[PDB]
This record gives C-alpha cells, structure tokens and sequence, in this order.
C-alpha cells in the first residue's frame, strides 16, 4: 500500500462483466459516476492504483476520509473522480508461516497529498535526540508489516483494493464500452441508428462507391442519405418510406 | 549522434503554390455536386519554402503555425521520416514518424533528439539519444527522371492529428490531385516546431538529388467539385481575385456576362485615441501615509 | 516482461570503506525483491528479503534501501570475509520470465 | 534440510540428462514451492524452469527456456529435470531452489541444495 | 438517536413513495438470512446530531 502500483488504461474498450469470476465477493460502492450505467459511458483518462489492506483499513479510502492509510499510505482527493474496487483475498494472501511480505508507512512527518507516494526508509525520529541511524527508543522503522490473521474476522484478513482514477470528457474518448448489434435487414421501412446516427427509412442495396475512409453519404438537401455498416464494410442507401398526400 | 559540419549556407529557394493544397475535408459522399467549406486551406499561388537536398544539406527546423503541407520531387526515397515537437528534448514529449525499410515507426515520447538526426543499404540510425515517457506507439504498413512525387497535410486540431497523403508519378508541375485522410491520431500535445529526417548513403557520404517543398495552411473558403464518381476533380478559391470571388458567390464555376455584387469594401482603422479629462483629484493619501505620528 | 539489471559490476572498498550496490527494473516491482550473495564454489543464501527485511544469521550490516523500480543495497561496514557477487531477483512476476535474478555484482576488500 | 542433486555427467551436444533433486529429511508439501536454477561456470545465476509441489503442479518456464526443458515430480521427495538437444553453452552448474511462498512461481529462495555440475564435451 | 434514515435500498424511489420496509439489505453474495454480518446491514441508519 505504500509502494501502490499505478497502471495506464487507454485506446481499449473497458468491460465491466468480468468483474466477478476474477474478483468474487467485490464491492463496487464508489463515487462520482452511476456504477450501472458504467458500460455505455466513455473515458478518456483512465488510472488504475492496486494494494493490498486489511479489511479494517477498506473503508479509509474513500474520498475526505482520515485514517493511518490515508494520511501516511494513499490520501484520496476530496473531488476524486472514479470508482474503487474491493475484495477478499484470504485464499491468496494468507499463508500458514505469516503473510509477512505487504508493508505499510506507520510513522511519517506530515500527512501525505492526494495521489502521493512514499518509499522513503529512513529511521523516523519521534524524540528530541536523532536517531544517527539507530532504531531504539523514540526512533521506530516508519514502515511495518501487516500480520494478516485470518482466524479473526474479516477486519484482520488480507484485502485487495483496486482504485480506478476517470475523467468522463466523453470527447477526446479512449476508453469506451460496447454497444452491440443487430442483423441486417433490408428493402422495409426500418428504425436505423449507426453509431448514434438515429433515423427512419429504407435500407437498400447501394450502387456508391466511395472511398475507404469515406464513411457516410449526403445529398443535395445536405442529409445523410448512403451509410457504410460498421459491423460489415458494405455500402447501403439510406431512403425514407414512400409517403405522399392523400386527396 | 554525429555532427554535421559539411552544410552550405544559403537562402531558401522559393516557388508558386500553383494548384496544389486541397484535401477531402470530411468522410461523408457527394457525387456531381459543388460544395462550399471553410476550412485551413492551402492558398493558391501562395510562395512557399524550397530546399534542394544533393554539397546541399537543408535540415532547418521550421514553426509549425496552424498547419503545413508537405511536398517532396522524390527519387529512390531519400525522405525517411519527420520530428515533430516544441522544445526538440527530453524537457516536453516529442513526436517521431520514420518509414524505415519494413515498415513506419510512430512513437510519441519524451525523446532526446540528436543535433544532426539523420539516417544512413541502410543500417544506422542516428536521430536520437534517449526516449524518457513513452504515450502511444504505432507499427503499421509501409507508406511507400524523376517519377514520384508525395504530397503531405499535417494538421493538430482538438487534440487530434490528421495526416493526408497523395502518392503521384511525373520544379512543382500544374495539375490537380486531392489528398485523402490518411491516419488519425488522437495524441493531443501541441506542436510549434519540426524537422524531417533523411538517408544518407555511405560511400564520406553522398546524398542523391531530390528536393521538398514547405507550405502554411490559412483559414480560407474554397468551392469543390465532385464528380460523378464521388471525387473532388477542380477547386476555387473565394479569396483569391476578385473574378474567383464571384464565382464563388454565384456558387458556380462559370459566370454569365454582366455585372454581379460580391462583398463590401471597407477601410479598417488602425489607432485608438482615449479622451479623458485632466484628473485632479488627488486623495489625501499624503497626510494618512507620511504622518510623523500614528493614532495607538 | 520485467528486465533487471545489477550496477556496477565491479567495486572496491578499503576495509574500513562503505560501497553500495544498487538494483533497478525496468517497471515497478514494490516491495517485492530479495538480495543473494554466494561466495565461490558455494550455493548463494538470502540477504535482504521483500528488500527490508534482514535474514537470519546475517550481520545487521547487510541492509536495504529503495522500492518500487529502484532498490539500493548500502553496505556499512566490511571485514574483508563479505568479498562476494551480489544478485537480486524480482519475486514479482514471473510469468514469462527469461531470469528472475539480477545482473553479477562482485565485492572486492583491499585489505 | 538438504537437496542434494543428482544426475550430473559429461554429455554429447544434442543429447538428453537426467538430473534428480532430492529432498532429505521432509517431502515435498503443497505449501512451499520449489524450484530450478542453474549457475554458469563463468556468469551469474539464471531462471530456466520449475515446478509447485502443491496438488495441482503450477509449472512455470523461462522465456529462452520454453520447450526443451521438462520437470515433473516423481515422489513426495524426488524431482527431475529433463532437457533434450543438448547444446554447448547448456554446461553450468545445477541447483535445487527451494522457496518459501506458493505465489505460482519463485519467491523468495531460503534454501539450496549442494548442486551438481553438467558439463558437454565432444 | 430517534430519527432513522435509510441507507440501503435496491433502486431508486418513484415520486411520492414511501418504504417502511425493514428486511435485511443482502450487499453480497451469500444471503443474509437474517443475519446482520458482512455485506448484510440494517437498510434503516440512524441520525447521530
Ligand atoms: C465482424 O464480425 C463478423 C462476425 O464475427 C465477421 O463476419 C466480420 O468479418 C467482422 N468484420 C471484419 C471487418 O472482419
Ligand atoms: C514569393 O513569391 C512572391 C510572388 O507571389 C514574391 O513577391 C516574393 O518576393 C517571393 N518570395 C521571395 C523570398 O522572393
Ligand atoms: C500547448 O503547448 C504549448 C507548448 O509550447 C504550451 O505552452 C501551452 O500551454 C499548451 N496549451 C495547453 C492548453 O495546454
Ligand atoms: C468514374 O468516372 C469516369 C469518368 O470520369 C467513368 O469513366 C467511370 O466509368 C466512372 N466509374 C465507374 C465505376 O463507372
């Protein structure tokens, strides 16, 4: 947790269904955006920050919150934007000997800035004598090591926590969710939408042949009247229904 | 890195823009229709920046403004790749674009340029010391008398750089060709400088003879045809002289005897001249600053 | 997927002298890394695991500083007996892995 | 404990070796790890393969030792090492790595076993 | 400690609803089944002035 990791998301499509075979028993309570809504949105900067705490140190990271890891591990911005991720991990992260290995800053001068880290190991001096590199009294290792103990309760038992840090500019998007599709079907009035592109008509074959990054086709009357189907590279005439006034 | 010493100084060669300059401005199809667009458009007959490359050695580093159109009268490729950036360091993240012998290397990092960067069969590359915070990087297929000539369109706008290529067999002859889009890239830094990068054959070491050619996109209005089958064929300039204005205020490329009225005339002012009164009304700033004697 | 390297691959000290030898990879490997020094003709053994913590009947001398990418082994004190090659192996992911253990590092006392 | 190697000859290039590692005084339990390495006659250590002792055997391979090496356990205290097409820079020195945490690959090493050497010549 | 407030609730309320529901809120997966244990809370919170 004081050494977190910090991983780069970008020019990919985000899923959020397989987060539950990888990461059972997750809590997905978060803050600045609807968690149901997540798979239709689109991000342009994506963080990803991952350790491991123990389960009474879960809900310190939370956006305002003071505790022993917030202040001196990883300090949560008051405007943070993004969701966090938790789940047990007492199937992987207890052993028999100890799980000895994941250590957290104890002892540190001030409290640490939002999205800071701290690997420093110097011998904290908590008296008026320096330490001079000796670790006695009034002198403590700033970092210790968590002692998970699984035979407690889940507060003492070894935590997984991934924070994932968006923007939602939804303009400049690099990151972005499916949307699926649907099959073709033709020569029929029909409720068309490419890529946002909402409208009513008849889809038919199209003789055009324009260019490959050409995408769409306008007329005349400066509405998009051809379209290229994203799913398979075909050209089709967008025409509306036959309609006319009745005497 | 090597240092070049060997450069011969001398002004730029200059040229006429002619008619080159005109790219597909959108992906949407019209066919057999003219279309009026306000885009950053080459101007016509514009004079642009000549480099003769052979002992000519012309890798100057140019501002970048709100665009650039490359051309280049090439011959066994001696053009490789180009930089682009601002500050040409490790200091702010660069852009480096080569078309080595397999393939073209699109990488945005925090690079240290050499001084001399240039390219010498080919197997030494010498453009760069250092590469610090890579972004994004791209691998993609290759982009390639004299017999050919490339003509390129950089832009940056929103973040995105838009890059427009023409490949074409014949100084800058007549004719017309539009540019289609090439490649997008949604990097998002801003760029104010760049260099081109060349090969240099290694015998000390020669350079063949071939030329490129530097032009500055504007904010102008043209009038496209598009033909019938969907491809822009002739282009008019609405700003050029007055005869083109008409046309394209008539929104035709022909125009019928008589007289027509285009725009407005008028004289732009060019000074400012505040009138106030003489203010004399000094506040007694005097007696509550420089009192010998201040109140408890 | 993780390179590491070990420099220098030479130091010398005089005996009362302090060298230090640090250990980079090439991304962030935390808190997971552990120093070996094996004297010749013999297996090496465990200094400095999860690069902290000190192992068991070493002198206090064998230490370590840095995490993350970079990880620093400072040695106080020599007593021309500590005369070895140090490694350092990443413990982090080994996936696909062509060497966990770091580059050589040999220890040279001018006694 | 010790883990004295086993296996180790002279050998023709493009060949195959047997090397047995040993474990003496406790078996191989599910959780701690074992693993391989090697040490060359001239350079450092290095990283070629190795196996969990663990009910479902969580094998993992270096990357410039992908196919031609082969490590299965035999016994609850006996493990070998199989490689094949021999070459003349596969010559080193061979150890018994013995870990100390079952995170699917080679933790922290607490324990080795003497080695054996295995060396090619023509 | 007299005035309660609710905290967990499957969706949101419709305009002019009222829940006076007080079954467990199953946060989890394993069902509460009455028990008040983790990621199994009381969806009714009281006001601490
Ligand atoms: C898109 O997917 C469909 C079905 O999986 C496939 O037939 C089609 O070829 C794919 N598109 C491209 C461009 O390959
Ligand atoms: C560029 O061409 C123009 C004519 O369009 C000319 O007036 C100008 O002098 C030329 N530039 C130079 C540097 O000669
Ligand atoms: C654009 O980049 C330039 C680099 O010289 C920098 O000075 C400027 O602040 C940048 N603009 C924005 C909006 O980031
Ligand atoms: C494209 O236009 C040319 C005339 O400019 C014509 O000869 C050709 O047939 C057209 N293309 C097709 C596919 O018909």
């Amino acid at each position: 947790v004081y050494a977190w990791n910090r991983k780069r998301i970008s020019n990919c499509v985000a899923d959020y269904s397989v987060l539950y075979n990888l990461a059972p028993f997750f809590t997905f309570k978060c803050y600045g955006v609807s968690p149901t809504k997540l798979n239709d949105l689109c991000f342009t900067n994506v963080y990803a920050d991952s350790f491991v705490i123990r389960g009474d140190e879960v809900r310190q990271i939370a956006p305002g919150q003071t505790g022993n890891i917030a202040d001196y591990n990883y300090k949560l911005p008051d405007d943070f934007t993004g969701c966090v991720i938790a789940w047990n991990s007492n199937k992987l992260d207890s052993k028999v000997s100890g799980n000895y290995n994941y250590l957290y800053r104890l002892f540190r001068k001030s409290n640490l800035k939002p999205f800071e880290r701290d690997i420093s190991t110097e011998i904290y001096q908590a008296g008026n004598k320096p330490c001079n590199g000796v670790a006695g009294f009034n002198c403590y290792f700033p970092l210790r090591s968590y002692s998970f103990r699984p035979t407690y309760g889940v507060g003492h038992q070894p935590y997984r926590v991934v924070v994932l840090s968006f923007e939602l500019l939804h303009a400049p998007a690099t990151v972005c969710g499916p949307k699926k599709s649907t099959n073709l079907v033709k020569n029929k009035c029909v409720n068309f939408n490419f890529n946002g592109l909402k409208g009513t008509g008849v889809l038919t074959e199209s003789n055009k042949k324009f260019l490959p990054f050409q995408q769409f086709g306008r007329d005349i009357a400066d509405t998009t009247d051809a379209v290229r189907d994203p799913q398979t590279l075909e050209i089709l005439d967008i025409t509306p229904c036959s309609f006319g006034g009745v005497s | 890195c090597v240092n070049l010493t060997t450069r011969t100084q001398l002004p730029p060669a200059y040229t006429n823009s002619f008619t080159r300059g005109v790219y597909y401005p959108d992906k949407v199809f019209r066919s057999s229709v003219l279309h009026s667009t306000q885009d950053l458009f080459l101007p016509f007959f514009s004079n642009v920046t000549w480099f003769h490359v052979i002992k000519r050695f012309d890798n100057p580093v140019l501002p970048f403004n709100d665009g650039v159109y490359f051309a280049s009268i090439e011959k066994s490729n001696i053009i490789r790749g180009w930089i682009f950036g601002t500050t040409l360091d490790s200091k702010t993240q660069s852009l480096l674009i080569v078309n080595n012998a397999t393939n073209v290397v699109i990488k945005v990092c925090e690079f240290q340029f050499c001084n001399d960067p240039f390219l010498d069969m080919e197997s030494e590359f010498r453009v760069y010391s250092s590469a610090n915070n890579c972004t994004f990087e791209y691998v993609s297929q290759p982009f390639l008398n004299f017999k050919n000539l490339r003509e390129f369109v950089f832009k940056n706008i929103d973040g995105y750089f838009k890059i427009y290529s023409k490949h074409t067999p014949i100084d800058l002859p007549q004719g017309f060709s539009a540019l289609e889009p090439l490649v997008d890239l949604p990097i998002g830094i801003n760029i104010t400088r760049f260099q081109t990068l060349l090969a240099l054959h290694r015998s000390g070491w020669t350079a063949g003879a071939a030329a490129y050619y530097v032009g500055y996109l504007q904010p102008r209005t043209f009038l496209l045809k598009y033909n019938e089958n969907g491809t822009i064929t002739d282009a008019v300039d609405c700003a050029l002289d007055p005869l083109s204005e008409t046309k394209c205020t008539l929104k035709s490329f022909t125009v019928e005897k008589g007289i027509y009225q285009t725009s407005n005339f008028r004289v732009q002012p060019t000074e400012s001249i505040v009138r106030f009164p003489n203010i004399t009304n000094l506040c007694p700033f005097d007696e509550v600053f420089n009192a010998t004697r201040f109140a408890s | 997927d993780i390179v590491m390297t070990q420099t220098p691959a030479s130091v010398s000290e005089p005996v009362g002298g302090t060298v230090t030898i640090k250990c980079q990879a090439s991304e962030s490997i935390s808190n997971w890394l552990a120093w070996y020094q094996q004297k010749p003709g013999q297996p090496p053994k465990l200094l400095i695991y999860a690069a902290f913590t000190l192992a068991s009947g070493v002198p206090s001398r064998f230490k370590g500083s840095g995490s993350g990418t970079q990880f620093t082994l400072t040695i106080n004190g020599v007593e021309c007996a500590d005369a070895a090659t140090y490694y350092c192996q990443q413990t982090y992911s080994s996936r696909d892995v062509d060497n966990v253990f770091g580059g050589g590092t040999e220890v040279v006392v001018k006694g | 404990q010790s883990l004295e190697e086993s296996g180790g000859d002279l050998v023709k290039p493009g060949a195959s070796l047997t090397l047995t590692c040993t474990a003496s005084g406790f078996s191989f339990s599910s959780g701690y790890d074992m693993c391989w390495v090697r040490q060359a006659p001239g350079k450092g250590l290095e990283w070629i393969a190795c196996i969990g002792t663990g009910s479902s055997g969580n094998i993992y391979y270096a990357s410039w030792a992908k196919g031609r090496f082969t490590i299965s356990k035999t016994s609850s205290t006996t493990v070998t090492l199989q490689m094949t097409s021999l070459t003349a820079a596969d010559t080193a020195t061979y150890f018994c790595a013995r870990d100390d945490a079952d995170y699917a690959g080679p933790d922290y090493f607490n324990l080795w076993g003497p080695g054996t050497l295995v060396t090619v010549s023509s």
